[PDB]
């Protein structure tokens, strides 16, 4: 009912070494 | 099958309305 | 009112009541009953309304635009005076079209004035129409949206030059 | 381009002959713009450091504004000595090479034939 | 498990503690002022006014003077017989065209 | 004033009107020189407009 | 929706009878103006180009 | 035009300095009185546009298009104030900000005298749309249409602006008033045609084209309803505006350049016209019928006639004030059901007839119901393609079937029928809603008794 944020599932493709 | 037929149609008109990629500096 | 040239009015003929049976027709009663009950008090009302028009009376102008050098005359890309050629053609061409909504005006009022003989007695000013809309679309059909004095001058050289081409294999 | 007029008296920001130029007023609409930068800078300065925006550090973010403003003005005064520089050497040029500029024959638009392409 | 998350907050109704609530906002002095100034400027004003305005407009793209010039001009033109309007915008005159 | 918040877009609208009124000097290159306005000045009137 | 169409028809009607009232008193007295022609020497104003009083003011004042 | 941008700017300091339940009061207050404003723009003369500055001007394009734009402002304060409740306080003033800064670039991207101003302005348009959208949009999933944005980048705004500054190049200037009168024919050659696809390209994503519409009914669904109500009404509208800027430098290479395009909008509107009696979203039903109104807007300006222009302006007018309508009707609906499913809240009219009177207005100027300027709109831009070709008339028919098709069957879905049993939040309408939909209609229906002031340069 909120607005959509980032999980750690979205989060978390940012976190490597490469895209 | 697109890109390169789009190019070398540009590389086609650059041969006959004299389209200048590494244009000489005149001003 | 207004103008009796540019909007010709034919003078108007109207038959006699002829009473031919005994019966009173409700007309003449509701004709009075109106002339009476609605025509008086509404003109009452408007003379009041214009003796107040005449306690105060002041005046407004029809503007003149005197004539500016046209685009034939102006250099090529000189903006300053192609400019007024512009502003005067767009004047002409607006006033143009009021010219043929006038004559329009006149062709549908003669029309229904002549009811069923609109054929037989409204030649002229079919005849009128026919080269108003001539004139009007030699002078300013076809220009496109963008429409300019050069484009309109461009349309009159190429007409030019076709009724040359046509005059000289005429001979 | 014009790297050759200023090297007869290089490093000068501002010459003699730019003080023959009207400055700028103190009211330049660039100048006005300039000045709002500098307040948007204290803006950010007191936001970046969690202090009041609009309240803390008036007369810091009044230096913010004088100093946009004094460093700005001599940028606009350079500016204006540069494209004045640029169409002095223009004109100077223009006049000392008359067969490069020829005055063409201006024709009206009587003699001029323009192709009509009708939208229809 | 999964991560400490506030939960779903239900939708409110603005009309539980407030039945007169314009929906304009949950202070009710609040709400009324902002629909006295909502209908004031947007209708009071802005619609009354600005119908008055347009419909007042000073003769909008001089379309009326352009009927009553030419009622002057087609008076002018068919006393004196010319036609009613010429074929050529221009002067044929003041024309040169490209020989052939 | 005790409304002063209300004045920040009125008197934002009339310095702006002011400034239009300021940049139509800065047009006036042609008042009273065009050829289709051109008219010998009334007496005590200096411009045509303002 | 009756408050709504009440308060519509208020603030409506709240500037739109002063509206209609001082239409009605211009047009009564205050009155059409009339055609003329332009004297000799006489330049009129722009905004003495105009019939109806309200657009003479629109013209005079903003335009 | 600086009497209608300083105003607009000093919203700024009104929306920030305002007390905190004061915030939309205020900035609905003063854009009302900029609105009111708005209406000296229509001094307009039959030969001359309206030209203020070296910088500004306005004709009778530009001018119902800044109306539209500083009157749109206090209706997205007033639809975007309710889901904005439970916002922070300097969030919500980031939010009016970007409104506020989006009118701003608006209303001198309308004016802009010069072309490279309206591509900087027109291009700097899409930045607060983008922060409204991403920023409030209350969902997220873009995986599609980054990769169509940057084909936008492509194929749209950087050929605009090389083209742009070689025009300013060659003839000197890009100021449109001199391009009035140095305007050189542009003949037939592949140098010209790919100065006319970069010419024209930007403005066809921005209509939207079919075939390249594929953003649009993502990028309103994914938004905001003040994001929706400006993309919608004004920021359309911008690429017809400049085609209508731009297609006076592109003749006459434009009467056999134009002959694609037309064909990709007068089959393109018999498509998604039909693509919206097959919409599960109501938001995408709007904005597939926004794309369905303008590719007519896309053949008038191709077509080049002065009915044409006529007919397309008023549509762009019309249109804008309609699915502006539309989408806070969607929205007046989404507020309470907390979903866009069209099928979902049924029977309103049981509920809410004064909202399904509201319903049954804004769907009969959607289907160009005369005398609306809608039907004037339509109806003209119908006429001159049939000046254009007598057979066209079908093609512009059918969709005048369909149009109407899909514009009661959202009436006769939402508001008709049997109501949706298991849903119970369905409150009275807040007298907030109802002024947003008058403020949308009534305007939209006075227009009718005047439309010559929405009808162009070349009434
Ligand atoms: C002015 C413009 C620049 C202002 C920068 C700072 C703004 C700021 O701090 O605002 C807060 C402040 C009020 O806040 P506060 O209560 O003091 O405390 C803040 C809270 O702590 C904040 O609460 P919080 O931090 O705890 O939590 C909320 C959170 C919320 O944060 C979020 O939600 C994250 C962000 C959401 C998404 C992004 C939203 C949009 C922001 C970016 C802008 C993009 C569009 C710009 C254009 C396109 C380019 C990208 O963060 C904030 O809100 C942070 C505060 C700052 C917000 C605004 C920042 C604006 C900077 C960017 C714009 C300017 C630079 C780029 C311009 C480009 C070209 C135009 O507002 C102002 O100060 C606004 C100005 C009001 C007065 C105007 C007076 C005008 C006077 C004119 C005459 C004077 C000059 C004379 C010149 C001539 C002299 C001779
Ligand atoms: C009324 C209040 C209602 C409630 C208030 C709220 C109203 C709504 C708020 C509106 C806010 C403003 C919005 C913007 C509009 C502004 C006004 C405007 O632009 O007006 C335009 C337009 C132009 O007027 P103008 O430029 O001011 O003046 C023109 C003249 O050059 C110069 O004018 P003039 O000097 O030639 O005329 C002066 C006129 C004053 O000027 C006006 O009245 C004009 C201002 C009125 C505007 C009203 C607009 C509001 C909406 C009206 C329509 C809806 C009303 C509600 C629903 C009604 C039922 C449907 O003087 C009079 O009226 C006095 C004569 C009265 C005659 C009747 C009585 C005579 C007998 C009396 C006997 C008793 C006394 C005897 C003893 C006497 C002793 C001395 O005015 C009108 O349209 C007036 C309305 C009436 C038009 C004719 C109506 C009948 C037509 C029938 C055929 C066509 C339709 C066929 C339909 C077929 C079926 C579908
Ligand atoms: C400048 C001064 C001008 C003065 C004159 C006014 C000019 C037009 C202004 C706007 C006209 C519409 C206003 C009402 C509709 C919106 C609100 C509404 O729904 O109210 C329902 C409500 C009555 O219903 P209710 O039972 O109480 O509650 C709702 C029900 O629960 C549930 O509702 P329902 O289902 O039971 O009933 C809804 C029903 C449903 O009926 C329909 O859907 C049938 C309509 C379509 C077929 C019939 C019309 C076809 C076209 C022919 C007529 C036009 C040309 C005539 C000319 C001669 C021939 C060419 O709609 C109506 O009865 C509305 C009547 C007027 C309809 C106009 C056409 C709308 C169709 C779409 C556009 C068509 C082309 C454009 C037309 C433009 C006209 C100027 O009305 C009110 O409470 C009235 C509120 C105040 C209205 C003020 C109007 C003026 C606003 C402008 C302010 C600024 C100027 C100052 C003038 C002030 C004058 C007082
Ligand atoms: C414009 C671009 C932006 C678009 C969005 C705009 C939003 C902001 C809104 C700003 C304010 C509004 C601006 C536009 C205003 C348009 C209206 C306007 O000014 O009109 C001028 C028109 C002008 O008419 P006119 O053209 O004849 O004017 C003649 C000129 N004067 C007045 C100087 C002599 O006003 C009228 O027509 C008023 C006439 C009297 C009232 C109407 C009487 C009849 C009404 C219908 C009766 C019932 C019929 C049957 C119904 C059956 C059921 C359906
Ligand atoms: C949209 C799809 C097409 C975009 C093309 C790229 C922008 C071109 C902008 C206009 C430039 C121009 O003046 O073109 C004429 C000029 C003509 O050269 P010119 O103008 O320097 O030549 C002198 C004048 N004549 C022609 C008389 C000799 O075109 C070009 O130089 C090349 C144009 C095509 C560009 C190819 C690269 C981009 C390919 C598409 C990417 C998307
Ligand atoms: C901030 C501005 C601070 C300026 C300090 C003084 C700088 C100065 O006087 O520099 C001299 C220089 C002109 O000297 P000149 O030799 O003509 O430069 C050739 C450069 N290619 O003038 C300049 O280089 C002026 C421009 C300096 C801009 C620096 C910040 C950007
Ligand atoms: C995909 C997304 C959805 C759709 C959006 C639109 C995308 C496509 C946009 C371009 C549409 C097609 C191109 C425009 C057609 C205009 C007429 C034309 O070029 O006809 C084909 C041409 C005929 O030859 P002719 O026109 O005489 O060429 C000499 C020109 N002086 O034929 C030829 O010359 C032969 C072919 C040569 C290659 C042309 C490549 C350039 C055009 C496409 C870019």
């Amino acid at each position: 009912a909120r607005q959509w944020q980032p999980d750690v599932e979205w989060a978390e493709q940012y976190g490597g070494a490469v895209m | 099958c697109a890109y390169m037929g789009l190019t070398a149609a540009l590389v086609k008109m650059g041969q006959l309305e004299g389209w200048k990629v590494f244009a000489e500096p005149k001003v | 009112s207004w103008d009796k040239d540019v909007y010709p009015e034919p003078p108007r003929r109207t038959p006699a009541p002829s009473p031919q049976t005994s019966l009173p027709n409700p007309i003449t009663y509701l004709t009075k009953a109106f002339d009476l009950l609605v025509d008086r008090p509404v003109t009452l009302v408007r003379e009041f309304i214009e003796r107040q028009h005449a306690k105060n009376k002041y005046y407004y102008y029809h503007r003149e635009f005197r004539r500016v050098p046209d685009i034939t005359e102006c250099h090529e890309k000189d903006v300053l005076c192609m400019f007024e050629a512009e502003m005067q053609w767009k004047r002409d061409y607006k006033v143009d079209q009021e010219i043929v909504n006038i004559i329009q005006e006149r062709l549908k009022a003669c029309q229904q004035r002549e009811g069923e003989s609109h054929r037989q007695n409204c030649a002229k000013e079919l005849q009128q129409f026919t080269q108003v809309v001539k004139a009007y679309q030699d002078r300013y059909h076809d220009l496109g949206a963008h429409y300019s004095a050069r484009k309109c001058l461009a349309k009159q050289k190429q007409r030019m030059l076709a009724e040359r081409k046509a005059t000289k294999e005429a001979a | 381009m014009m790297t050759g007029r200023q090297a007869r008296a290089p490093l000068q920001f501002l010459p003699d002959e730019a003080r023959s130029l009207p400055p700028p007023k103190l009211t330049d609409p660039r100048l006005a713009y300039i000045g709002f930068l500098g307040y948007c800078s204290g803006l950010i300065d007191n936001a970046i450091r969690r202090r009041p925006v609009l309240s803390a550090g008036l007369h810091r973010q009044f230096l913010y504004i004088t100093s946009f403003v004094f460093v700005g003005y001599y940028l606009l005064k350079r500016q204006d000595y540069m494209y004045a520089v640029r169409d002095h050497d223009m004109f100077s040029y223009i006049k000392s090479h008359p067969e490069d500029f020829p005055e063409k024959d201006k024709k009206t638009y009587r003699e001029v034939f323009e192709e009509f392409h009708p939208v229809r | 498990l999964r991560w400490q998350e506030d939960p779903e907050p239900e939708d409110e109704n603005l009309y539980e503690k407030n039945p007169d609530s314009h929906g304009y906002d949950k202070d009710p002095a609040v709400d009324v002022w902002n629909m006295r100034v909502v209908f004031f400027f947007g209708f009071s004003i802005v619609l009354v006014l600005g119908s008055t305005f347009v419909a007042y407009l000073p003769d909008y793209r001089m379309q009326e003077w352009a009927r009553r010039e030419a009622e002057r001009l087609v008076k002018y033109r068919e006393a004196h017989g010319l036609p009613l309007m010429e074929s050529n915008c221009f002067d044929p005159s003041k024309i040169q065209l490209p020989e052939d | 004033r005790d409304h002063w918040i209300h004045v920040l877009v009125p008197v934002g609208f009339v310095f702006g009107y002011y400034l239009d009124r300021k940049n139509d000097e800065k047009l006036a290159a042609f008042r009273n020189k065009s050829l289709l306005y051109k008219r010998e000045l009334k007496p005590q009137e200096e411009v045509t407009w303002k | 929706d009756k408050r709504f169409l009440k308060l519509l028809r208020f603030y409506i009607l709240l500037t739109g009878i002063p509206v209609v009232i001082g239409i009605t008193l211009i047009n009564v007295f205050i009155g059409e103006a009339e055609l003329a022609e332009i004297p000799e020497g006489y330049v009129p104003e722009h905004w003495e180009y105009f019939k109806h009083p309200i657009s003479r003011w629109i013209a005079r004042t903003f335009f | 035009m600086l009497k209608y941008i300083i105003p607009t700017m000093m919203l700024m300091p009104l929306t920030w300095l305002s007390k905190n339940s004061m915030i939309w009061i205020n900035t609905t207050l003063h854009s009302l009185l900029i609105s009111l404003t708005s209406l000296l723009l229509l001094n307009q003369f039959g030969d001359n546009s309206l030209n203020f500055s070296l910088t500004f001007f306005s004709d009778s394009l530009s001018t119902p298009l800044l109306i539209l734009t500083m009157w749109l402002l206090p209706l997205m304060l007033m639809a975007s104030q309710h889901h904005l409740s439970k916002e922070n306080l300097a969030r919500k003033k980031l939010f009016i900000s970007m409104l506020i800064l989006l009118q701003l670039f608006l209303i001198m991207t309308f004016t802009a005298t010069e072309l490279i101003f309206f591509y900087i302005m027109f291009e700097a348009t899409l930045v607060p749309t983008l922060i409204i959208i991403t920023r409030w949009g209350n969902q997220t999933e873009r995986l599609n249409a980054g990769l169509y944005f940057l084909f936008y980048t492509l194929a749209g705004s950087l050929p605009l602006l090389v083209a742009l500054i070689y025009i300013q190049n060659t003839m000197g200037s890009l100021n449109f008033l001199i391009l009035q009168y140095w305007v050189q024919p542009m003949p037939n050659s592949w140098s010209n045609t790919f100065m006319w696809l970069a010419c024209m390209m930007a403005f066809m994503v921005k209509m939207p084209l079919y075939g390249l519409h594929l953003w649009l009914p993502k990028a309103h669904v994914e938004a905001p309803i003040a994001g929706s109500m400006v993309l919608a009404a004004i920021l359309l509208k911008l690429g017809g505006y400049g085609m209508m800027r731009i297609t006076l430098l592109l003749n006459p290479i434009t009467d056999f350049m134009a002959y694609p395009f037309i064909m990709l909008s007068l089959w393109g509107m018999i498509m998604t016209s039909s693509i919206c009696l097959r919409q599960t979203d109501l938001k995408s039903l709007i904005a597939y019928s926004s794309v369905s109104h303008m590719a007519l807007v896309i053949v008038a300006i191709l077509i080049q006639t002065p009915w044409s222009y006529m007919g397309a302006t008023a549509l762009m007018i019309a249109h804008g004030l309609t699915s502006s309508m539309l989408f806070c009707l969607a929205n007046s609906n989404y507020e309470r059901v907390h979903s866009r499913t069209m099928i979902l809240a049924r029977g309103l009219q049981t509920l809410l007839p004064l909202m399904a009177a509201w319903w049954l207005l804004a769907s009969l100027t959607n289907l160009a119901l005369p005398p609306s300027i809608n039907l004037i709109g339509e109806l003209f831009v119908v006429m001159s393609t049939f000046s254009w070709s007598n057979i066209t008339i079908i093609l512009m028919g059918l969709n005048m079937v369909i149009t109407a098709l899909y514009s009661l069957y959202m009436l006769i879905t939402t508001q008709r029928g049997k109501h949706t049993h298991h849903i119970n939040n369905i409150l009275p309408s807040f007298t907030r809603e109802n002024a947003l939909m008058s403020l949308h209609m009534l305007p939209l229906l006075l227009l009718s008794l005047n439309p010559k002031i929405i009808l162009g340069p070349l009434y």
